């Protein structure tokens, strides 16, 4: 009996280890109305999460307690996570041990208080946290192999050798889902569809997974794009107006090829793959080639994984072959390796209880990391 | 000071070849200050 | 020749270029070309897309760094023959090239095909009557005005340490490591990210190195000084924030003496030291010991005496007495040994003439260096 | 030899043995 | 009991094991214990901090390579002991200690300590029955089936030359060289990095080994290849990157003939082979001549038999008949003479039993060693 509850900055997967999917899913945001001194009327909560949040858009101020993969507001993470506990999972976190979520090379704050509130707030039997990137493969059954768990805070590439970590080959890129979103904004307000408030671009974030895909040729696509009005497509908003996104469909996902757009002034995510490669040992170079892994939900753009091929075979050895992974379930991989790891019987020697935390204190979490 | 020291030192630059070139035995560069 | 010789420092960080029998280098700015990442749109701004020097540190905000050399290996030649234009330029030197001789000074062990292209420039590029190329060991020693020393240089780029004994080098005793100051700025980079503070920019970076040289000390014991509470010693950034650096100012410059911690398989700088007089003839052993001379800039942290001295003792046989001299302009020591070598009329002979070259070609450069 | 030739360090295409001229 | 007897070659740079009889040694692996250098993170990952054998070859890149011998002089006992524990493992051999004599082949001329303790390990720390320990030379004659000839057995660790006329061995004409195979393999790395490839890592080394086995050519005359342009044999690495050694090939390799290249004061391994000869009386000369074998890895360079015959005829007496014979298996060559001694019925009187060392000790060794 344990719990899996990944700490994403975009969705919270929370669920019992050993289920194939996450028990409760729900958007981590917190939303507080914009309340004058005029008198409102009854059934109304101070703050609203999740489900809530995203039904009651057009009052309530929504606010990301997770920013680039650190918990900015630890007040709002905590009404969260009792949310997700007490409401969503309908179970108390003194009974089941807790295995969480961390992004690679994070700030060293997020695990000493991570570890303190698990602890002293929710009084949790035991707490482990968890690299992202390694529980993936878990979720491939796979030793070997470089993973790009690409989510909406960073986008981090971690590659691991028959279970060993490179920790010098770990390269992280604050580039990453929620980015791309604010981006869209722009350039449709360009084209005449105006997007301005926070309702707002939750709405042109829903339109995004919709429309939005990747190109193999960006130059002969947006050629194309202007010459034939075939891949104009139009979108329903809630309300009846009807939008017509034109070439700015595909043309989104390319700053994640080409960050200059953004202007990260950073190398691209293919680049990125490759970077790390070759920062690793030249021997399983190969390997790492043969065995290419995505991850997360940002990787869920079509024809994604034809635009990766093409740039990391350019980039790579003539004689040298490039298999890219890339299962039908990418979006739970993180969660389903957590849920994996959690029931494998090895995995009950390393939590940490509450009485190790009492006499060692939180900076034991930094000790039992790697 | 250091060129007062160092100004009447000469070198013999006859003869002088530093390169990674195996015929004819070892060389030394810099024969005598005669 | 009637004209003086120009003695160029083609260090790593900052190039030191000046004319023989000069007491200091005249001229000395930052080794990098800063390009202009900002759309220009007014009339009046700043004229050219490339800034080098002193217009370079004065407007750094709007320019992107690209350092050309790399642990003394010339990455981008195009920017390098554009940086030695600019020490010629009206803002440096402003001379003739084909008027003066040149005195280079490249690190010990580089590669054949770096020397080769570099001199074909000077003789192609630029009609220069001679070129001459010399070791930066050789030069310390002429400006320390001592035949026999070991010379522990410690630069930007590279790391080297040649005994020489009464003017007489021993080529094989001889031992080179890539890791530098510069390999120190980017592994305290990794800290401040670990600490929470973000220098993504190529200008950020500069700030960085900055941070490194203002407050850094090498601790005696590492693991002593690792578990204690480190005092959150405060900095104020160029804009007004200021930044608490903490522990990562002592556990970032240990890189010099453990390279395990970034995960490079070479020796300690101690151990490069201690090693080259190892190699040496058994009866030269404790005279080399006895005459140990320090160089280069990343010999300027607190208490590198007292670590080296402690390390060098351990290594050291028993009852040997060690004697480690530093040079007051440990930094300027290099250029003076130049300026000193360059004023002899010794130098003369050593010379490569431009007739000479066109005549034997990349040959003469192999034959007549060292 | 064909026994011998299972093994990976074998000299093979080259003589035997190296002698000098009989006749000066 | 008379179980058949394991012959061990403790060569330095391959370990050849077998049982008496066998023609061809069965398990042939490399003499160094490679140890992971990475983090273990997954909960199936490689089990074992020590790797030896094809285990070691496949999973190279995670491990540290670290020889226990060099000159044929144990320097590591504990890594050594293991070594021997692996013959007898289920992964190599796959006998009992307790039941099968030992025939051990050590290089001439080591310490009396290295035999001392080397032979502590076998009654010991192994109860074996009974060990002999032979010279490499003697059992290079049972091999060839020949009483008389000079056996030049230049290896990987060490190279030497022992004159044996019909069984007869010249102690005082033994002549043994530290420079061998080993030697030339770093030499190589020097010119390597010369044109601009770092090998810093204990697994890139032996890829340079491998380049040296797969391209290096002895010159005939090295005057003429030095003028002559050389072709540049490209190698592929295993991450599919090609390099040029191109003049390095033949520079490499002559090492052997002029030690004063890497600046050892010793003799040439031609001056070895017929100084050894001059050694012996007048009468054995000519027949010393008649009769050289060739044996050890450092022969198998290409113009190997050409250079040497020249060399020896410059050196060797006017109008004396120079015959060098090289056996084809010139590797396994001293294994198969260890497993023709070992069939003999006369090997019982040979070895020292266990009872027998327990009585006398070490002296016994002493007596009987050569
Ligand atoms: N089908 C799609 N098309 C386009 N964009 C998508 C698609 N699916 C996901 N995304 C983008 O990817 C982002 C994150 O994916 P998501 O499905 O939230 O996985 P996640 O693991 O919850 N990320 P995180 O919140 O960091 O755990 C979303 O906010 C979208 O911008
Ligand atoms: N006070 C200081 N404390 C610590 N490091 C310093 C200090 N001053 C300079 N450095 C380091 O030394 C470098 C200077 O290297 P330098 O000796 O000029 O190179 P080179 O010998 O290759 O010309 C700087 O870039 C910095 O990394
Ligand atoms: N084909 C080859 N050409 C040149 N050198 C070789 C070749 N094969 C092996 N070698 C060298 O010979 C060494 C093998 O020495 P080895 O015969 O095992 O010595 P030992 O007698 O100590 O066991 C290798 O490590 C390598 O340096």
């Amino acid at each position: 009996a344990a719990l899996v509850v990944d700490n994403g900055s975009g969705m919270c997967k929370a669920g019992f280890a050993g289920d194939d999917a996450p028990r409760a899913v729900f958007p981590s945001i917190v939303g507080r109305p914009r309340h004058q001194g005029v008198m409102v009327g009854m059934g109304q909560k101070d703050s609203y999460v999740g489900d809530e949040a995203q039904s009651k858009r057009g009052i309530l101020t929504l606010k990301y307690p997770i920013e680039h993969g650190i918990v900015t507001n630890w007040d709002d993470m905590e009404k969260i996570w009792h949310h997700t506990f007490y409401n969503e999972l309908r179970v108390a976190p003194e009974e089941h041990p807790v295995l969480l979520t961390e992004a690679p090379l994070n700030p060293k704050a997020n695990r000493e208080k991570m570890t303190q509130i698990m602890f002293e707030t929710f009084n949790t039997p035991a707490m482990y946290v968890a690299i992202q990137a390694v529980l993936s493969l878990y979720a491939s059954g796979r030793t070997t192999g470089i993973v790009m768990d690409s989510g909406d805070g960073v986008t981090h590439t971690v590659p691991i050798y028959e279970g060993y970590a490179l920790p010098h080959a770990i390269l992280r890129l604050d580039l990453a889902g929620r980015d791309l979103t604010d981006y869209l904004m722009k350039i449709l307000t360009e084209r005449g569809y105006s997007f301005t408030t926070t309702a707002e671009r939750e709405i042109v974030r829903d339109i995004k997974e919709k429309l939005c895909y990747v190109a193999l040729d960006f130059e002969q696509e947006m050629a194309t794009a202007a010459s034939s009005s075939s891949l104009e497509k139009s979108y329903e908003l809630p309300d009846g107006q009807v939008i017509t996104i034109g070439n700015e469909r595909f043309r989104c996902p390319e700053a994640l090829f080409q960050p200059s757009f953004l202007g990260m002034e950073s190398c691209g995510i293919h680049e990125t793959t490759f970077n790390s490669i070759m920062k690793c040992d030249v021997d399983i170079r190969k390997d790492l080639y043969a065995n290419t892994v995505l991850s997360g939900g940002t990787t869920m753009y079509p024809g994604i994984a034809d635009r990766m091929q093409k740039e990391i075979t350019a980039l790579a050895p003539s004689t040298m072959k490039i298999k890219i992974i890339a299962p039908p379930e990418r979006k739970y991989s993180v969660w389903i390796g957590g849920s994996i790891l959690a029931s494998l019987s090895t995995f009950q020697q390393m939590w940490i209880s509450k009485q190790e935390y009492d006499e060692s204190g939180p900076s034991i979490v930094h000790r039992k990391c790697f | 000071a250091a060129y007062d020291k160092f100004k009447d030192k000469r070198v013999g630059t006859k003869g002088l070849d530093f390169s990674d070139r195996i015929g004819k035995t070892k060389r030394t560069g810099y024969e005598s200050g005669e | 020749i009637a004209n003086q010789p120009v003695v160029i420092d083609n260090g790593s960080g900052v190039i030191k270029a000046g004319f023989a029998g000069d007491q200091i280098p005249k001229y000395c700015f930052p080794n990098y070309v800063g390009r202009p990442k900002h759309v220009r749109v007014m009339a009046g701004a700043l004229e050219g897309d490339i800034f080098i020097g002193p217009k370079a540190e004065e407007h750094r905000g709007l320019l992107s760094i690209r350092y050309p050399m790399e642990h003394g290996i010339v990455k981008d030649w195009n920017d390098m023959e554009r940086i030695w234009q600019y020490v010629y330029s009206k803002d440096q030197l402003q001379t003739f090239s084909e008027e003066h001789p040149v005195l280079l000074t490249e690190a010990p062990l580089n590669p054949r095909k770096n020397r080769e292209r570099a001199a074909e420039v000077f003789f192609e590029t630029f009609n220069v009557p001679a070129l001459f190329i010399s070791m930066q060991a050789v030069l310390s020693l002429y400006a320390t005005g001592r035949t026999t020393g070991v010379v522990l240089d410690s630069g930007d780029g590279v790391t080297h340490a040649v005994p020489i004994y009464e003017g007489f080098a021993m080529p094989h005793s001889i031992m080179r490591i890539d890791i530098a100051g510069r390999d120190v700025s980017r592994f305290l980079r990794l800290y401040l990210r670990k600490e929470g503070y973000d220098f993504h920019s190529s200008s950020e970076f500069e700030i960085v190195k900055a941070i490194k040289e203002r407050a850094c000390y090498l601790s005696i014991n590492p693991q002593k000084d690792e578990t204690l509470e480190t005092e959150k010693a405060q900095y104020y950034l160029p804009d007004g924030s200021t930044i608490e650096i903490g522990p990562s100012r002592f556990r970032a410059p240990e890189l010099l003496f453990r390279p395990d911690l970034i995960g490079e398989e070479s020796e300690g700088i101690h151990e490069v030291l201690v090693f080259a007089i190892q190699k040496s003839d058994m009866d030269l052993r404790r005279t080399l010991f006895s005459n140990i001379v320090l160089s280069g800039g990343s010999t300027l942290f607190k208490g590198f005496g007292d670590r080296l001295l402690s390390e060098v003792k351990k290594l050291a046989p028993k009852d040997v007495k060690i004697r480690i001299s530093a040079p007051q302009e440990r930094l300027y020591s290099t250029w003076i040994g130049g300026s000193i070598l360059a004023s002899l009329d010794t130098f003369k002979k050593m010379w490569v003439s431009k007739k000479e070259y066109e005549e034997d070609g990349a040959r003469s450069i192999h034959r007549k260096t060292f | 030899d064909p026994k011998y030739a299972d093994l990976p360090g074998i000299a093979r295409n080259e003589p035997d043995v190296y002698e000098t001229s009989d006749l000066p």
